[PDB]
């Protein structure tokens, strides 16, 4: 039973190669590479849209720590449900029907993500939009694979990671050219608010449902229905195939030679077809683990896991320590001014990064002054009066008041830290969260050019793995760029300035991409037709589930020491280069 | 059935039972000028108050159950010097065996001590940290009743508070006088002011309290925030009792401007003694009599005034336009000589149709007699405006859960301390 | 000029000590002020008349003052760094081991 | 035919004239390192130095001339505590009779009572207003000389100041002791300085003062703006004499930078007590041996060395390019070691050729020995910059008047009391 089946399979994977040989490369790969390339790029517009948002969602809707967070983290756990979802489903419902059904849901709820006023609303949206989008990569490179034949089949499906990168630009530019637009206040409603921030998030949005509506003038994969036992619309796909690339070859005049394909011979009511579906898709997520696939899935297991664990890690690593390093250079500049008594003057001023120790404060009028990152320290406040005092990260420590009054003021009581306060009045109190939200200028444009700067240095690996892909090999290449990465790990040393880290964030980010590509098109030419999309989407969860793991580790460690990151990104893509070294070579083969 | 009642009569007081109790008042006692029957004590040795009953009446048995009574207005704890600082106010106590009223930072305490000085005590504690308290600096009744066969209970405003079994003290002596003086309190300018004082030889019933609540009330007359008396020309600040959270303000001035309620208030806060909130707030309503015929300055039930609104220290007039759309139809504080024809005569009414005590409320009615209705509030796009409107009248009627028409007159305390 | 003394500030009973300052002050009077150890590090000074004041080891820089004048005022230990606050703007005033250093250029009289 | 000449010895001071007068001094008298012939006296009690003489030399005639001669240093006055304030420094009366020389705000008296309580008084006045002085905080030579039939007068650094008739004046008798003391002084905190005391049995005449001024200038040393002796590794101020009103100062660094005489300078003033200029101002210019091999740090006459001049705290050095266009050419201060060759080597001169004192000047000569000439400041573009020339040396050999060949060297005193 099994070696007529084998025999059935090698049999119909022969006779599509030899049809696909046939139909050649044309028009009609570069129009569905153009498609599913729109499809890639609304899954890297995914992964910026809550990192470029937060700082003004902050202050949008009072997001105190452990809800910065897990906003942050949400859209991976959404993929790695998603990818896993889609996948299963696409193997049973076909790869075109579930990546519009995925990318409708992910266009319909980052649609809604952008009107929520609510954390929990938002973080459900977002959530439910990275579900529709998890499942983009596996079923796009699954989909992709079917109409390519074994002559350029690395670089043609190399090739289709441009499209993350330019979606990463995208993502950036728009940042740019919306966010900082502070000015905006659209107002819909009193209760509600709409700031730039959602403008982004809608435009970031349209990339989806651009993917749709390209993605609706295309047919479904052939071998798909091959082996389903569809015999008919899988010929006429091909027909179309072919007819369409001798067209725009110039000979519209010859014939479809194929006459008769081999097929897979196939051996209240919507709970019973659920049923089915999840027992058949439970089959084929059980058979990739079988006897004749068990090696080669632990290995993809663990390349797919330690990849995704080092570049998530390092990736969400090196703006934390840019940061750092911003923050430690502020608090050097700290002015200190021990010891100061005011008595009977009236004031306005603005403070900055200052410190004031052991003042000593009476019947002074305090009106109209703004405080940032201003601290009084062991100060006394007697017969004191505040006016229109707005002040962020300003804080009264060991401070004493008596007798004073704080007028029209944003002293919140999460401001007075171990201070005593007596007989003082606070009115007319303004509107503020009950807790601190930092205000980011400025400061954003330099974030948006770093990641710019990131996604460029993608580029050129892209095209050279996208020119070797086929010559050198899918392993060779794997393991080079595996093994760069971890040299680059370990010079992670040599960098303490903001200009460095920028140029190893780079150095990283243009190295590892040739070892993604390849991992890519590895897991895609590793699986027979009939679990493509399942293990795809099976080991995209995975790498989902190490990135979540890895932004972890790697944001606890910033600013503590810089050897717990190298030692543990050496380590894993060590382990994934050694891992990677022991698979079986498909540079060339039948797709199967 | 009482045998001692401290009443106030023409420079002195008196007891209004049949016993003829010695009284001794002290050089620094003092009066109020409209309710002189209230007494106000302060921490001196002067300011105190002697009662020396008879022979007869004094408690020497075992088996007697006996109960007190009085009106009680502690003004706020300000600082840490008050705090573990229990003070007596009312001494009975002879050779270490009587009864005895104290008070501590947010507490009130009934002592009873027998002979062989077993020690019980029944406490009523207050917070300081509420934003808007029923105790503090506001006059209290307590009650205290004290049965020798079960147990000894505290009532404050007619509710049972606290109650702790007693059956294990044995005879308790009294003392042939009884003390009203601040004992043991370290703070100097601490004071209490103190009313209507009576003893009851047995133990009085929830029936019995509640009527002696009532009756020593004064429904018949409008009780500012403080429970004082309401007196004309005087400036009140006004609280909405189902929004405490929002003060009375104006915007513009004349019938195109309305008065509404704007919130939140702000707090007044002595760390870790309290946190209270701003009664201070807001625009000052003056009441002009009208038809009461009474010569003294002090408010009514059925009386029919008028109320002025202090905007910018100047009095504008309470009106209303009858012809409008609605029933629930804006007041607005306008020019006196403006008034002309609009609805601005104002019934105040403190008890019910059946005579329960309730709390202040004020009834717009027209030149003709026809009631408007009463004060009120309501939302119009999420701006709560002063309406007056027969829907609070219908839902009396009813006897249904009226919203928004009752109100709260606060003017400046010296026992309140906010600065304005 | 008559409703420009109308507009004029009065500042009575005013400490500071330690505080560094750079502002600019118009049609102010400050009586009876008292400075020890402050730093004034470029004020410009416009009709501002100081008066019945008393600064002390105080510190004087890149000071400029058009009809400002320092009438009943003591000085003591105090230094005046790079200013035009010459002879004629102290009326009646006592310097007590004050140094004027890098005086600005500007006519003798006002 | 000196009767009394207080002169330095190992670790004590004897008399050079062949009287052995006792000399005892307190445990509170210092010394200066460098010069320590000249004596501190503080105001304390034990600062106190008595010397006394034979009785075969005490004055106790009345036709018996003399004089005396000594050096002063008086710091400046800081405070209205020191005016009318006269307080003795030398006293020799007893039986209130005898010669006595006292310091007052600003004045030096020289006061001679007989047996019939007569004063005559002499005084030196010099005013503490000016600009720059020769007389505060700077050593002065001050003598006297008495003449009993004609007159008595004042000498300072040799010249006449005051003479008042003494004929009237009848027996002096003189104190067997003579006292070193400030006497009478309120001021806690104030000193005086004292060297070279020597008493002669004659009236003094023009020439002979003149003579011992010479002496006793030590011609041969260097001296600076205080009077004490210069020294190496000691940053010191610049003045110019004939342009006293700025001071050196650098603008770039190198050759293309020049030193030039920046003004005007400051002034320190305390209301009616002193209105004097800062001479705390510029850049510093320390003094490195080269070639002399003297051990002591003390500058000598005809000296050849290097000077250093502190910019921003950094020691640069003088050097200037020998060949270049005219005599009058610019010196400028260069790094340590990129001098090269240029000119560095300065001749400090302050005796002339005849040997008459001088102020400090230096010649700028090469390698080669050749005089560049006289260190002096010459007028480019209403600018001051420093030039070395032989158009003084010229002058000189013309007995002519120089004009900008001399210096003064001011190091931070705590006699001047500036605030750096
Ligand atoms: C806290 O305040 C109370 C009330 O005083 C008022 O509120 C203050 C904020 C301030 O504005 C005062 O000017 C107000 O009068 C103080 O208690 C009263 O203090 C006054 C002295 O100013 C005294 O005459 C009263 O008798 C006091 N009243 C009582 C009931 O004690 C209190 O002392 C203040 N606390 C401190 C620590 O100063
Ligand atoms: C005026 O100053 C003199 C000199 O002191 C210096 O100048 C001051 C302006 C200030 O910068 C000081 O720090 C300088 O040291 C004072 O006279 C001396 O005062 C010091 C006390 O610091 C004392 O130790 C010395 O013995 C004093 N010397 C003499 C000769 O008296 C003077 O006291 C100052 N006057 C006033 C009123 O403060
Ligand atoms: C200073 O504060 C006052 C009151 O808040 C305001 O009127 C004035 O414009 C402020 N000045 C500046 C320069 O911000
Ligand atoms: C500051 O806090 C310390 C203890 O934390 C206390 O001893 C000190 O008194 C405080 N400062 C002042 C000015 O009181
Ligand atoms: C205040 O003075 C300082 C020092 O002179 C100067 O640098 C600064 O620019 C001044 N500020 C303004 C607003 O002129
Ligand atoms: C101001 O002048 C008056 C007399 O003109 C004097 O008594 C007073 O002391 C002066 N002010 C001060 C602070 O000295
Ligand atoms: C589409 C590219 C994708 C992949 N599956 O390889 N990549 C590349 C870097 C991180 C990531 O998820």
């Amino acid at each position: 039973g099994e070696a007529q089946r084998r025999k059935e399979r090698e049999e119909l994977a022969q006779q599509y190669e030899a049809i696909l040989r046939e139909c050649g490369h044309g028009r009609f790969q570069w129009t569905l590479y153009f498609v599913l390339g729109l499809a890639l790029m609304a899954d890297g517009v995914e992964v910026f849209v809550v990192g470029f948002v937060l700082p003004s969602a902050e202050k949008d809707m009072c997001l105190s720590d452990s809800n910065k967070g897990m906003l942050g983290l949400i859209v991976y756990l959404g993929m790695m449900v998603g990818a896993f979802l889609w996948g299963g489903l696409a193997d049973r419902l076909g790869r075109r029907q579930c990546l519009l059904i995925s990318l409708s849901v992910n266009s319909v709820f980052a649609f809604f993500s952008s009107f929520v006023q609510g954390y929990g609303t938002f973080l459900f949206c977002r959530l439910l939009s990275g579900v529709g989008i998890g499942g983009s990569i596996p079923i796009v490179f699954s989909y992709f694979s079917e109409f390519l034949a074994q002559e350029k089949r690395g670089e043609h499906l190399s090739w289709l990671c441009m499209f993350w990168m330019i979606g990463g630009v995208y993502a950036a530019a728009m940042a740019w050219a919306i966010i900082p637009h502070y000015g905006w206040s659209f107002q819909m409603g009193s209760a509600y608010q709409f700031h730039s921030w959602r403008v982004f998030v809608l435009v970031c949005a349209f990339p989806s449902v651009f993917a749709i509506g390209a993605l609706t003038t295309q047919p479904e994969s052939p071998r798909f229905f091959l082996e389903n036992g569809k015999h008919d619309e899988a010929w006429m796909v091909l027909k179309q195939v072919h007819d369409t690339n001798m067209r725009a070859k110039g000979h519209p005049e010859r014939v479809f030679s194929v006459t008769h394909i081999k097929t897979i011979h196939q051996e209240q009511r919507w709970g019973v077809r659920a049923l089915s579906l999840g027992g058949q898709v439970w089959g084929n997520f059980l058979s990739c683990f079988g006897p004749e696939y068990r090696r080669i899935t632990l290995m993809m297991m663990g390349v797919w896991f330690t990849m995704s664990f080092s570049y998530y890690g390092l990736t969400v690593w090196f703006p934390d320590m840019i940061r750092h390093l911003q923050a430690v250079d502020y608090a050097s500049r700290t002015k200190v001014f021990p010891g100061e008594r005011v008595e009977h003057v009236t004031f306005n001023f603005t403070l900055e990064n200052q410190i004031h120790r052991g003042g000593q404060y009476f019947n002074d009028k305090f009106i109209g002054l703004r405080l940032k990152s201003v601290s009084f320290e062991d100060s006394l406040f007697e017969e004191c009066y505040f006016e229109d005092v707005t002040s962020s990260n300003t804080f009264f420590r060991n401070c004493t008041f008596i007798n004073t009054v704080f007028y029209n003021t944003d002293l919140f009581e999460y401001k007075f830290v171990n201070s005593r306060l007596i007989n003082s009045t606070f009115l007319h109190n303004k509107e503020g969260c009950p807790l601190d939200v930092t205000g980011t200028g400025e400061g954003a444009y330099m974030v948006y050019f770093v990641s710019f700067l990131g996604t460029l240095a993608v580029l050129p690996g892209n095209i050279v793995s996208a020119l070797l892909m086929d010559k050198i090999g899918r392993l060779r290449m794997l393991a080079g760029s595996s093994v760069m990465s971890c040299v680059s790990c370990f010079f992670l040393s040599f960098g303490n300035s903001e200009s460095a880290m920028i140029a190893l964030l780079c150095l990283f980010g243009g190295v590892s991409i040739a070892s993604w590509n390849a991992l890519d098109v590895l897991t895609v030419e590793l699986y027979p037709s009939d679990k493509r999309t399942t293990a795809f989407g099976f080991l995209n969860a995975l790498c989902k589930l190490a990135a979540v793991l890895g932004i972890s580790i790697f944001t606890s460690f910033v600013g503590i020491t810089k050897a717990a990151p190298i030692l543990f990104a050496s380590a894993a893509l060590a382990l994934g280069s050694s891992l990677a070294l022991k698979l079986p070579e498909t540079r060339g083969q039948v797709l199967q | 059935t009482s045998i001692l009642s401290i009443v106030y009569k023409k420079d002195d007081l008196i007891d209004l039972s049949r016993y003829g109790a010695k009284i001794n008042i002290g050089d620094r006692v003092y009066y109020d000028s409209i309710d002189k029957n209230q007494i106000k004590l302060i921490n001196l040795e002067s300011s105190t108050i002697e009662v020396i009953l008879k022979n007869a009446i004094v408690y020497n048995s075992m088996y007697e159950n006996f109960s007190t009574s009085f009106w009680i207005k502690i003004p706020k704890y300000f600082s840490k010097i008050n705090l573990n600082n229990e003070y007596t106010i009312i001494n009975c106590i002879e050779n270490n065996s009587g009864w005895k009223v104290s008070l501590n930072y947010g507490e009130i305490i009934w002592t009873l001590q027998d002979n062989k000085q077993n020690i019980q005590r029944v406490v009523f504690k207050y917070s300081q940290m509420v934003n808007i308290s029923d105790y503090i600096n506001r006059w209290i009744f307590v009650t205290i009743t004290n049965n020798r066969l079960t147990k000894s209970k505290i009532y404050i405003n007619g509710r049972l508070i606290d109650q702790k079994p007693i059956s294990n003290l044995g005879n308790i002596h009294a003392s042939n006088k009884i003390m009203f003086k601040l004992d043991g309190c370290r703070d100097p300018r601490r004071y209490i002011m103190i009313k209507y004082f009576n003893l009851f030889d047995k133990e009085l019933n929830e029936k019995e309290i509640k009527d002696l609540y009532d009756s020593q009330s004064n429904s018949g007359i409008l009780k500012d925030f403080w429970g004082n008396y309401l007196q004309y020309d005087k400036p009140y600040y006004m609280l909405n009792l189902f929004d405490p959270n929002k003060y009375v303000d104006v915007n513009n001035i004349g019938i195109r401007g309305y008065m509404y309620l704007k919130g939140p208030r702000g707090s007044v806060v002595t760390t870790n003694i309290y946190l209270n909130s701003t009664l201070y707030e807001g625009t000052k309503f003056i009441i002009k009599k009208y038809a009461s015929g009474n010569e003294d300055n002090i408010v009514r039930n059925n009386d029919r005034v008028y109320i002025n609104v202090v905007v910018k220290n100047k009095e504008y007039r309470l009106a209303t336009n009858a012809s409008q759309a609605g029933v629930e139809k804006i007041l607005s504080a306008l020019e006196i000589p403006d008034v002309g024809n609009l609805s601005q005569v104002v019934v105040m009414k403190s008890k019910d149709d059946q005579g329960i005590r309730n709390k202040c409320k004020m009834n717009l009615q027209d030149n003709n007699g026809n009631d408007i209705g009463f004060i009120g509030f309501h939302l119009y796009d999420n701006i709560a405006k002063l309406v007056a409107s027969n829907w609070y009248n219908r839902q009396v009627g009813k006897a249904s859960r009226t919203f928004g028409c009752s109100w709260e007159f606060i003017p400046v305390d010296d026992g309140w301390g906010e600065s304005s």
